[PDB]
């Protein structure tokens, strides 16, 4: 039962980890920011063993976790207050 | 130095009792462990069929059957799947911490497209939690029926069975607890499986005793009636959308929601990847009276792994604005805790969260094309959408195109802000709006005149909320959001507007001093009004300051803190139209008599007529009354 | 029943520099503690802040204070900007020491209630000055009842070696132990 | 017939897995279970040594040293407590769900001071969380030092120990797994002791980097840093109440709470019987900026169990109408889950809740006898009150006597409505009160004129909670609270008023016609007033309709669809003055000539105004204004 693979996830609207005297909309947004930055410098430092470890050991997050399945999204076509 | 090895130990009398009483909170979910168990017999012996048809000669009906008996306080349970050899029995019921089921699986080929439940192996011994006596009575083909029994003293008794013939599969007896006799209740056992075991992918029966008599009255009384609707809604889920009629979600809606009415739109999503899951949506066709009610559940979506249930209201999945969405979610590799409630690691709570309001807001996006629908969907929740501009800063942007607002041009239709800018002249760079409480009183308002009069559309604001979202909703498409009702109203003028406005403030000058100087404290400023065609005065507030309804809306609050509401409040300024025949008037008399009382009571009175058509309440009504009640008694002559 | 309220507030910057509010003292010994606390946790995360002054800071409902708050929930505005920044000469000059000597300017603001430099007009000479050090927060316009602890204190902030700015945890030590002794 | 007995058995590598990554969720209580097992190593030796003082020969400071080492990522703790024996060593390491604590106090006599909380033998483990391999280091008195070493595969290894002398005690080190550097982070440490071990009874010094100012002749001061305790804020609340003084509870309060301020009031006590706890409690001297912020933590009372933290908020505890209160509460008695982060039974905390409210009230009602501080706590916590008076039903009875209001005699001072209970005419039946926006708005309203003159006593009503208040609180010591803007104001009346009363009605009956007959549908009805001196007429509600504040109040919040509560909405019914002169000439006036235009004009603008002076709206203040703009033209002679 090893649970080693999920133990590492950072997400930043995260409403537990914030600080009553700082904008709490300003805080997520400055760690999506944060987020965006340090992906856009790895993958240019990328483009080497060294390298090969770091990616193994980042927290996993939204974008990288997991990918759509994709399915069907329909609409009900019934009359309202019908004859 | 000389190093010793040992291997570790565990003591077995101290485990139950851990396992008992530190493991599972809630009593109820002994039943759930059991009923995945049932499940995993099934599976197996169903997957040896698709290989060898022949080892169902000893039973091919795949059942789950639940025989409550409240005369000796029995709860059994009986499925016909694979069973149990000695050496199976032993293995499994007396090695705490191993699960066959594990091992079952690690000895399958990869790819076997089968995903079973338990793999911790003690879920089995949470019958424990609710009876003190367990007996267990299993038949494998390949073996001999046996006898299983334990009393959780850290020994149990194993011996032969020469009783009924079960052909194939388990039989589990509990000897419940004296106290735990409510869950022998029949009502309580649907509450339980719609509530946990709704999804299993077998039928499970439930027999009941509802007649006394016996084949007696006219008719013939049966003693027992098969009730099977326990697990009838299959999981569409789990089918491909494309082979799911319409008519198959409105069922699983209203089977799930108890609605019945359908459903508005259905969303169905799958995720593949590390986490995978698949989910599936309805939106409501009516808005629930209670949908903003505090005291009441914050969601409704319900979490599943491998078809079971883990939680019914977690506060992580989804934000408040999109409480009313119903559904249901269904994952395979959601790592559990010892309990199967809580998740070992909660941020992955955080990772479906964020997918599933994206999923939302495409499935709203995708009911705007039809204008008929969508007329409805706004109609129910229009608060919502509203609500989710304040507090979600993240989807504000997206979520800004699904408005819809009467306009001083749409009529009685409710138009988009896309529309609005489409129709908006060259030279205009602002999207001018007026709050207010209904739609006739902004459409008549004095400030409104010289904005209609030049053609510019303005959006009309009615509900209280519309001043809260038009607080960060600062600006559209890059169009800046402007009120009218406040100072500094750009309207583009020409040269020669620009020269009589100016010759309108060097003829008014002094007037304007007259007025200020006789108002004192209650207006900060009079100046000509560029806004104003027909109506001599107006009140318009500040460029930063509280709007008209704004402040209002405030002071109507009841929990909100005073001691900030000195700071936002607004400064009024006096307005006065330059063309008005009734300005000129006490223009002519204030250069004639600076001390005319006259003059003064007819300025504070125009003065309290523009608070109360500009929106402002009057600061005392007793003395405007007053002296509305003085001047009719002149006009009548009293 | 009864509903919510959410989130409104206006800026230290309208409400000292337009309102000019008469805060109490302990009121802005209050503002400069809250300021230094979420810097702190600010910089306890490794974040670091690049444009701080009274516009981007705002006094919420309750005297409440939330950085970050670009509303009610550098474009200029050097007065705050340290001299180190304002050179460019560094990649990226941004620093805590940095944001240290901007809310020594913040503190400026609260114990003044005037612009740092307010004898100069032009913002290009005000930046020739701070910039080459010539020019320093006139620290004898603090309040009279000012608190030594206090003045020391932005004395420390606006001095313009960025190393000798006591770093943010120091500077609510300094303020505590002050704070505590108010009363007198 | 052959029956078989067998002993339970378990599998040792998949317990040790269930161990490790299913019964913690945070990897940061492994620092938890060290502190509190080597807390149960110093009160064992503690308790060894009341006995036999020559027990600490080995040793004499007691205490925990926590030795974190970035460079070799070793995290050392050494406490200076009961060492281990070989055997001890095995029983206790080797050995799962076997607990020498467990032991030591099944070993000890009834009535011994026991604080211990190492009950399942498995906290150790957790070390393995983020310590693939652990190192130990102990030394007893009655034996040699020993090495343990196991990197949880299984088997462990022993060896005598002969490094550095510990003496007496245990030092364990753990190799932290590389992802896991976090908890050798100076901030991190410091944040999960406060958070955790924060009130352990013994000194926890915590050695850190160097501290060395580099300039031999330059300064170098201490090569490392000597912090010598991070729980200096002893636990307060296990000493008695007598014993502590204001400073002690000052300090305490700002230690917790990081206040600058001191706490406004204390309230200490401890809850005996079939469960036993303690609660100190601290209402603040200002009010919390963000109470009613409903995105963070509700509740703000931490819990514990045995001097340890167990959970920050639960909402079981307190109401959302106490979310100022601040303080702990410590128990002994909970049985918590295996994981110590979730109570299984949540029956008793209700119970708690009960008390908790109960005495949070006999707080409040021992504040209001000293009014000065009482006065502070009113202006600080007002609503809260009222919002109690609101959702709590049970304690509404005394929470309304720890209500102060304003009233029509009290001048500034605000007055309890008992004081109002000590006031009454003896005549005098109903608390008259009358709702509105601020108090000189409702000091000279035209309703209260009467009520004034007769010397009957009313109640200002300004803030928007009011109107909540006066929906649940009907009644006060059998008082009903009757409002003047309603209809059917019931004023004691002698024979001359209500003969006067008819004459006046069936003089007035055909203007009331009349009238009737132009206001059409906007008046139910028009009589005459009863309740009016100075004004013609003004405007009442119905017997069970909204006020006009209370139909503002619901029509100004922003979550409330008004078309569904629009039912409640009261009639309006005109109120005429039957000696105002203004009433007497247009009633001659109509008797003239029914169909005169002025007589219309006149009787629209009249009710038009009686509108604003009973705090409604005007349906459309723009026609108001034109028609006050078209009069005051014929004034002007335009
Ligand atoms: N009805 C059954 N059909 C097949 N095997 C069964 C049945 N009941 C018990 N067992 C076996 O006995 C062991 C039962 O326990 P438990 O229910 O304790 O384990 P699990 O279901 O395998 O794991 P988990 O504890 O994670 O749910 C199972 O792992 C399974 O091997
Ligand atoms: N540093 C120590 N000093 C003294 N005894 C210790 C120490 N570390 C482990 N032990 C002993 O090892 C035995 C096991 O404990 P673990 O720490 O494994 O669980 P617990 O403390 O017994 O209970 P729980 O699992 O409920 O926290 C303990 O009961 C304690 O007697
Ligand atoms: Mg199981
Ligand atoms: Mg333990």
């Amino acid at each position: 039962v090893d649970y080693s693979v999920w133990d590492h996830i950072e997400v930043s609207d995260d409403e537990d980890e914030t600080h009553p005297n700082i904008d709490t909309a300003s805080l997520f947004r400055w760690r999506h920011q944060a987020r965006v930055e340090r992906m856009e410098q790895f993958q240019k430092e990328k483009e080497l063993e060294e390298m090969r470890k770091k990616e193994k050991s980042m927290p996993w997050n939204v974008d990288t976790l997991s990918k759509d399945g994709f399915s069907k999204s329909m609409v009900n076509t019934k009359p309202e207050k019908t004859e | 130095g000389e190093v010793e090895t040992f291997a570790f130990q565990a003591e077995i009398a101290q485990l139950m009792s851990l396992i008992i009483n530190t493991f599972y909170s809630n009593k109820e979910i002994f039943l759930r462990e059991l009923i995945s168990n049932s499940s995993d017999a099934l599976d197996k012996i169903r997957y040896e069929s698709l290989t060898d048809p022949s080892k169902l000669d000893s039973g091919k009906e795949l059942y789950i059957k639940i025989i409550p008996n409240k005369s000796e306080g029995t709860f059994t349970i009986i499925d016909t799947g694979i069973g149990m050899t000695k050496a199976d029995l032993v293995n499994n019921l007396g090695t705490i911490a191993k699960s066959g089921t594990k091992a079952f699986m690690e000895a399958l080929q990869a790819g076997a497209d089968i995903s079973m439940i338990g793999q911790f192996g003690v879920g089995f011994y949470s019958c424990y939690l609710v009876a003190d006596r367990v007996t267990v009575h299993s038949k494998h083909n390949d073996d001999e029926q046996y006898m299983w029994e334990s009393s959780a003293g850290g020994s149990f008794t194993v011996r032969t069975d020469h009783g009924e013939p079960l052909g194939r599969g388990t039989k589990i007896v509990l000897h419940i607890k004296e106290d735990l006799a409510e869950y022998l209740e029949v009502n309580k056992i649907k509450e339980i499986v719609k509530k946990h075991s709704q999804f299993i992918g077998y039928p499970i029966k439930l027999t009941v005793e509802k007649e006394r008599e016996k084949e007696k009255k006219k008719t013939i009384k049966e003693k027992y009636t098969e009730d099977e609707e326990l697990n009838k809604t299959k999981p569409i889920w789990t089918r491909n959308a494309d082979d799911i009629t319409q008519e198959e979600y409105g069922d699983f809606y209203k089977s799930l929601t108890n609605d019945w009415e359908d459903h508005l739109a259905v969303k169905h999503f799958s995720v593949e990847g590390q986490l995978e899951f698949r989910a599936l949506l309805f939106v409501p066709r009516r808005a629930p009276f209670d949908l903003f009610e505090n005291k009441k559940r914050k969601n409704n979506i319900k979490l599943y792994v491998r078809r079971v249930f883990i939680m019914d209201n977690c506060e992580d999945l989804i934000p408040e604005y999109l409480n009313f969405i119903k559904g249901v979610v269904d994952s395979e590799d959601l790592p559990l805790n010892i309990s199967r409630e809580m998740l070992q690691q909660n941020k992955i709570l955080k990772v479906i969260r964020k997918n599933l309001v994206k999923k939302c807001l495409e499935l709203f996006e995708e009911l705007a094309e039809d204008k008929e629908n969508y007329k409805k969907y706004y109609e129910q929740f229009s608060k919502n959408l509203k609500l989710g501009i304040h507090e979600d800063a993240q989807n504000r942007t997206k979520l800004a195109d699904l408005l819809r607002y009467h306009t001083s041009a749409s009529g009685d239709e409710a138009c988009s802000l896309k529309e609005y800018v489409s129709r908006m002249k060259e030279n205009q760079k602002h999207i001018y709006y007026i709050t207010g409480e209904n739609r006739d009183q902004v459409a008549n308002s004095s400030f409104v005149e010289r904005v209609k009069k030049r053609g510019y559309e303005v959006v009309y604001m009615t509900e209280p909320i519309d001043e809260y979202v038009v607080q960060q909703m600062r600006e559209y498409d890059g169009k800046t959001l402007v009120s009218v009702t406040k100072e500094g109203l750009e309207l583009p003028e020409d040269e020669e507007e620009k020269k009589k406005r100016e010759e309108d403030k060097v003829k008014f000058e002094g007037l304007c001093k007259v007025m200020k100087n006789i108002l004192d404290n209650k207006v900060e400023k009079v100046v000509v009004s560029n806004r104003l065609v027909e109506s001599p005065c107006c009140i318009v507030t500040a460029q930063y300051g509280w709007s008209a309804n704004m402040e209002r809306i405030m002071k109507a609050q009841a929990l909100r803190d005073t001691s900030t509401m000195g700071y936002m409040a607004a400064k009024k300024h006096l307005e006065i139209n330059p063309d008005h025949s009734i300005v000129e008037t006490l223009r002519q008399k204030a250069e004639a008599d600076k001390n005319d009382k006259a003059v003064k009571d007819l300025v504070i009175l125009l003065y309290e007529t523009a608070l109360l058509s500009s929106g402002f309440t009057l600061d005392e009504p007793q003395v405007h009354a007053s002296r509305i009640y003085r001047m009719i008694k002149l006009g009548l002559g009293i | 029943a009864i509903v919510t309220q959410w989130c409104e507030g206006s800026s230290l910057y309208k409400h000292l520099h337009v309102q000019e509010t008469k805060f109490q003292m302990f009121q802005l010994i209050d503002i400069a503690r809250q300021t230094a606390q979420g810097m702190d946790y600010l910089h306890a995360k490794n974040i670091i802040h690049r444009d701080m002054k009274s516009n981007n800071i705002f006094l919420h409902e309750g005297l409440t204070v939330k950085i970050g708050d670009f509303g009610l929930a550098p474009t200029g505005s050097v007065l705050w900007m340290a001299p180190e920044v304002i050179r460019m000469q560094d990649n990226n000059p941004f620093s805590f020491q940095s944001d240290v000597y901007s809310y020594g300017i913040v503190l400026y603001e609260l114990m003044t209630g005037e612009l740092p430099y307010s004898h100069i007009n032009n913002r290009d000479q005000i930046i020739f000055m701070v910039g080459r050090g010539y020019a320093s927060p006139d620290l004898s316009k603090l309040y009279k009842n000012c608190p030594k602890a206090m003045k020391r204190l932005v004395a420390d902030c606006v001095k313009k070696v960025k190393e000798e700015r006591p770093l943010f945890p120091q500077i609510l030590s300094s303020i505590e132990l002050l704070q505590h002794s108010l009363p007198k």
